[PDB]
């Protein structure tokens, strides 16, 4: 009879009515790969008699073209080239119920040097799936041809290291506390004591915007009075990471602009902020000669858990591709949060050229980075100078070490503490270049032990702190050893 | 004042033979060291002057070290330091800087200010040595 | 007037066994056919109405002729044209379209003329038949 | 005994000197092309005495990171890695002491999206070369990753068609004659004219820009009534290209913006005003709507001659990635240079999404386009009516065919020509779409003679111009045959 059901689509595949994400080829156990190609690495708990595979086929088809019923309106597309490939899964180590799927997406998907329209795709729905108990994001390939639409870090290791004028020993910096309730006047004193004393660099702390008790034009040009007259008193180029995070990207602007015009060399911003203003933001320090330091504010949030969420070695990527110069990766031995084995791994993605595959590390995929430029890790939170020869061993040399308490907290003053963390470092780098076993248990201690008797705020430090450890058990572990 | 550009500054001032092991250490990494010069200890002079060229081809430590030897004695009174050039793909920089000679009486320098719009202050590091003679006598 | 969309309306109307042909043709390259209506004769109206689906799983010409026909009858008075839609990557849109029905008499248009800034004129083109009577009765 | 001679270097490469440039590195016949690299191909007739290789090294070289003597300052880079490649050197057909020369420059030699940049390597110094009696630039394989970087068409053919409303045959237009000397309101009197009687499209003569007989928004506002008159009379959207070539930058914009204000749906552009100016304006295309046409005004200056300069087939690659909608391409049967082999070639470039080898075309590498916009050719200069089975033949569907004289020449008017064109054109794409074998000398004429019995313009257009032909020997010709 009538025309709407004359001219009904009649085929298997595009007759109304649900058929399984599997069977509308959102699955393909032999597709080969392309260099082109996004590729995501996700872990995932199906629900309680859900297919391995259909789960797998059922995120790469919510994650690119497909709806949970047919729809004609694929065929005005080239629907064979658009839809993504679950193309891979294995099973998780030690375990039947949690599964490793690889899926890969078409390049022309993906707005060009667009992170949010990345993530739109990516982790837009399917972590709040029903069928799927749990969901991670592990890892990501991002193809060559993507990555050279974004500008990558806007300043980098390589041209940081040259405007500080330092190369040869990680560098060095520790956040301003208490962490709020301090007027703009004795903000710049503690980042001048800090500076004086050592400290390559001081900073806000990731709350620290504008608030009743300090306006952010007053720390601002008291920071710059004390950075200034540190560098007058040391010949050393000089900073602190001027917070310009805000609610709006009006007032974002407004603080850069305000750090730029008085001279500051960085700034930095939240992760709260968001990828959008993050991309803004890191272009405008390209075109306006700052460094961008990236206080990952929020991360733990679905960073923390195994089972759900999105790996930071993820966010690592993303936040390289955007441009941000530094960028919090872990310490190891402090009091956040970090497994040796994927803290190395994160500091991999930051700082290399390209990646290979190495699983114990967390590196799913390998890849190139495209000339895009290296990221700067940080390393900061409960760490003390006791430690130094653990994270020189753990960080290597790009990374900036932050001692907040570790500088502040020390009896005989803030230049004190700046010292002793100072010497603590030139030593311990100065060994390890001479061939010295310093992160052996016995001499890394001793190689401080011996620092601290030509420094007296050394020994105090030593004395003060060396019981501190932060010794509990891993939340965010890799599923292969070493 | 201790003038604390390089990365051994907090440290005392290092020997020949302390130097001879960084030299080492960089060597077997695969860097090229250079020597320079400078009597003007201003934190943005980021040129100082060359000794000769960088030492690419050199499969020997003590003549890094015998160059060292031969800027101190040709040189005016100032600083020296040594560099580690890595020519790397993602690196073709500096990897390590410090200073091997420095001057007995470093003044070092004094903040000068002036105004700017409203309460905003236009600074110059000014360096004593510098703004009394030329190059070649400051020290 | 004579309304020159579609690109074979500087030829006389197409006969079904010319039509036929052209959708041939089309199908033959592996193209959908769809059928589509309107009373609105203006060049900026994209959305002429759908005559059901396009005929995606369609291997006849005579199925198609047939739609048309069956548009034909159904459909008051105006104008009626098909499509021919590539769903290749490259294209990815229509690659065909044609008049297969006109009214008797079409009115045309006429251009309106508001005055902008300066010289400028704000030109609209208005239809005689649409701005006269309503959607299934303007012919 | 000086601190310069104890440091000289002393090796086979970095010590001062001249060395021929294939001992410098840009020679190496067993390089592996990766995905990544920007090729050329270059035509070289190295002078009596010179070897062709070292000829190959030394467009290799002086393209990349060469000069004429050693430079030890090579060392502070990464130098293996930017030095371009020679990596393939062949005799041509028939010619004795003409040579191919492949040559591969690595990715990050080049500024992303900067044809400026691309030029500057690619063809800057190498053709003022000595060494060298001739050189030509034949084609180039531009990387996907390269590509991503690039805008592509503003428009593109798909979306060019969906503006117009117009699929099924070749587009159809004509420019505007006398090419100079016609007032603005006599300009919108032939515009008006040539779009009532059937042109979808006219355009403004390449050197008509703004000048005493005619200040440009006089031309403007007039061609802007005659074309709503034209679309209030035939139901069609209608346009015609308004010439915005000009002085400045400032200008150009300013007459794009008065286009724009104005309604217009096209704008052009000539050549001359060079690839910054034409990537700026391509750009602006794509944020305010408009069709851009390119007129290539000086292309013959480097493309006609085998021997030397640049082949426009690699014009139309440079074009299509800065983004122009239309460039004139080739009419094979008409007044101005085009072999049938090339002019396809030059087609294929333009409209495919991606090119397979194809020798006798010109094609010489294959090449992804990157899912960047296809860029409609022009066919123009001198073609008429009775050639359409040629045109339809040779150039195939996404075209515009113009007709200057052939359509304001008509002795019946300018309605009359363009009544003319565009029957004989409907006619024959009917024609072709029936099975009929219209490209043969005998059926094509044929299939016009028909529709001029039943089109009076028509029927008086082939009296006037039937014989009328220009048959030369083509300069710019294949090596390949097929
Ligand atoms: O607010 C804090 O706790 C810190 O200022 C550390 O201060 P102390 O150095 O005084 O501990 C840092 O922001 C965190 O380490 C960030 O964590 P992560 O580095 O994991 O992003
Ligand atoms: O100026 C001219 O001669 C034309 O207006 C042709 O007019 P007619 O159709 O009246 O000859 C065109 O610009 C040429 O076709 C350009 O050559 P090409 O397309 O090869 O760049
Ligand atoms: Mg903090
Ligand atoms: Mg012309």
């Amino acid at each position: 009879q009538s025309v709407s059901e004359r001219t009904r689509i009649k085929s298997d595949r595009y007759e109304s009515g649900v058929i399984p994400y599997a069977k509308m080829g959102y699955w393909d156990a032999s597709y080969t790969v392309k260099d082109t190609d996004v590729l995501a690495l996700f872990r995932i708990t199906p629900q309680p008699g859900v297919d391995p595979v259909e789960a797998a086929a059922a995120v790469a088809g919510e994650s690119s073209t497909a709806t949970w019923t047919v729809v004609w309106t694929d065929l005005l597309t080239a629907c064979e080239r658009y839809r993504a490939k679950a193309y891979r899964v294995d099973p998780v180590p030690n375990s039947a119920d949690v599964f490793f799927a690889f899926i890969a997406y078409e390049c022309d998907l993906f707005e060009e040097a667009s992170l949010a329209n990345l993530t739109a795709s990516i982790i837009g729905n399917v972590f709040g799936f029903k069928a799927v108990s749990a969901l991670r994001l592990e890892d990501m390939r991002i193809p060559h041809s993507y990555l050279x639409t974004f500008q990558g870090p806007a300043t980098g290791i390589i041209v940081e290291r040259e405007r500080l004028n330092k190369y040869g020993t990680p560098l060095l910096g520790a956040t301003v506390k208490p962490k709020l309730g301090l007027s703009g006047k004795n903000y710049g004193r503690v980042v001048y004591e800090g500076l004086k004393g050592g400290l390559d660099f001081l900073k806000d702390d990731e709350n620290i915007n504008s608030q009743p008790f300090m306006r952010w034009r007053e720390r601002f040009l008291n920071c710059m009075e004390g950075i200034n007259r540190a560098s007058a008193a040391t010949g050393e180029v000089k900073g602190s990471y001027l917070n310009i995070t805000a609610a709006t990207m009006e007032e974002v602007y407004k603080r850069a602009e305000y750090a730029k015009a008085v001279g500051s060399i960085v700034v930095m911003i939240d992760l709260v902020m968001g990828y959008t203003a993050i991309q803004s933001i890191a272009y405008w320090a390209r075109e306006n000669d700052m460094l961008l330091h990236l206080h990952r504010a929020g991360n733990s949030t679905y960073a923390r858990q195994k089972n759900h969420g999105i790996n930071f070695r993820v966010i690592c990527k993303w936040m390289r591709m955007s441009g941000v110069d530094h960028i919090h990766a872990g310490t190891v031995v402090g009091k956040l949060e970090g497994d040796p084995l994927m803290i190395k791994g994160f500091y991999d993605i930051l700082r290399l050229t390209e990646l290979e595959v190495n699983l114990p590390f967390g590196i799913f995929f390998e890849m190139d980075w495209a000339s895009l430029r290296r990221c700067m890790p940080v390393a900061s939170g409960g760490i003390h100078c006791g430690q130094m020869h653990q994270l020189i061993h753990y960080l290597g040399d790009d990374v900036v070490l932050q001692f907040g308490g570790g500088t502040i907290g020390h009896p005989d003053g803030i230049q004190a503490g700046a010292t002793a963390n100072r010497v603590a470092l030139e030593s311990m780098v100065l060994a390890r270049n001479e061939g010295v076993d310093y992160f052996d248990q016995q001499v890394g201690p001793q190689i401080l032990r011996d620092a601290a008797k030509t420094c007296g705020p050394l020994q105090t430090a030593l004395d003060l702190w060396k019981d501190i450890s932060f010794d509990y058990t891993s939340t965010d572990t890799a599923d292969f050893a070493e | 004042m201790r003038l604390t550009q390089g990365c051994f500054s907090f440290l005392p001032d290092l020997t020949d033979a302390q130097i001879e092991k960084q030299v080492a250490y960089a060597m077997a990494k695969g860097w090229a060291m250079n020597v320079e010069w400078t009597d003007d200890p201003h934190p943005r002079n980021n040129y100082w002057e060359l000794w000769g060229l960088p030492l690419f081809d050199i499969k020997d430590p003590a003549t890094v070290m015998f160059e060292l030897n031969e800027a101190r004695k040709s040189c005016a009174a100032g600083y020296i330091r040594i560099n580690a050039f890595d020519a790397s793909y993602g690196v073709e920089s500096c990897v390590m800087s410090f200073i091997t000679n420095r001057p007995t009486n470093e003044p070092g320098f004094y903040l000068d200010r002036t105004d700017g719009p409203g309460r905003q202050i236009v600074y110059s590091i000014k360096s004593y040595s510098v703004q009394a003679n030329p190059e070649g006598s400051r020290y």
